[PDB]
């Protein structure tokens, strides 16, 4: 497992850290005492390096140590290929990463239709991962799919799409009926509490702002990564306040990026 | 009688529903061409 291959390297530098700083002791006592103006001065770095030196000796030993509290246990052809490969996968990521940055397109121009099909294989490919949310495809009103997301006992999220890109979002409570009398889907309903109606206005900052121009999937599978972080409402406080209450109501905002949790007051 | 009324609604909505995607898709190109014109 990759906690031994970082323990393991961890203790290779342990190795030698404590060689050199022996080294290092041996070879600052070699040169002397130095002049230093002073004389007051001079003995006083001079006791102050030792000191430092074997201390850095001693917690260089303490880590080794530590270390080992903690440890757990044509051919070459083949390891030179997956060595280069593993090497051409880490600079393409970083490489990829840097240049989608800092993108110089400035417009699209120079000088949507999609099978029902698609649209249920991809959202049955992001219900396959998340076990806690479970997503439920329907289509009353033609090709436009609509999906009920439910969240642990936490929420239930009515999602509108239109051509496998999200149009609106409507956040409700585990209890609260989402259906209307005839068992279909209420699509134009509102929470009756504050929270949720919070949590319905940033959803619909989160589908305006993970948009991909052209790729749809990592928008739905994005906005789904997003909206499990809300797991954790009623559990999480605040990274700003460090309370869980601002005017009765729990962090909101999970936050773009790094999911963290705020009070929307505290942006 | 009101099996055969149920079958012509439900084949008259059919048709509407159909014909209200068509239309919401060259909807959302004449937009996109409206709305980018330079002018
Ligand atoms: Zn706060």
């Amino acid at each position: 497992v990759s906690v031994n291959l970082e323990a393991f390297s961890q203790a290779i530098s342990a190795i030698q850290a404590l060689r050199s700083s022996v080294s290092r002791v041996f070879d600052c006592l070699k040169d002397g005492m130095r002049n230093k103006e002073t004389l007051e001065g001079r003995e006083k770095a001079f006791i102050a390096h030792f000191q430092d030196n074997l201390h850095s000796v001693n917690r260089d030993l303490n880590e080794l140590e530590r270390l080992s509290n903690l440890v757990g246990k044509l051919y070459s052809q083949l390891l030179q290929a997956y060595k280069w490969s593993n090497k051409l996968q880490y600079h393409a990521g970083l490489a990829s990463g840097l240049l989608n940055q800092q993108s110089l397109k400035r417009s699209a121009n120079q000088m949507l239709v999609l099978p029902p099909q698609y649209v249920d294989d991809v959202i049955s490919r992001i219900d396959r991962m998340f076990p806690e949310m479970s997503i439920h495809l329907s289509r009353p009103n033609g090709t436009s799919a609509m999906l009920l997301v439910t969240l642990g006992k936490v929420l239930k999220v009515i999602v509108v799409m239109r051509s496998l890109f999200i149009d609106r979002t409507i956040v409700k409570g585990y209890n609260e009926n989402v259906y209307t009398e005839d068992g279909k889907l209420d699509i134009w309903s509102k929470s009756n509490y504050q929270v949720f109606q919070k949590v319905t206005d940033h959803a619909t900052t989160a589908l305006l702002h993970y948009q991909l121009p052209q790729m749809p999937d990592v928008v739905v599978r994005s906005f789904m990564t997003w909206l499990r972080s809300y797991i954790k409402l009623f559990q999480a406080p605040c990274q700003r306040c460090g309370k869980f209450l601002q005017d009765g109501l729990p962090p909101t905002w999970r936050d773009f990026r790094t999911l963290e949790a705020f009070h929307d007051t505290c942006r | 009688r009101n099996q055969q009324l149920r079958t012509l609604q439900e084949e008259c909505d059919r048709k509407l529903i159909t014909l209200r995607d068509e239309i919401s898709i060259d909807l959302y190109e004449l937009e996109e061409e409206y709305y980018s014109s330079s002018s």
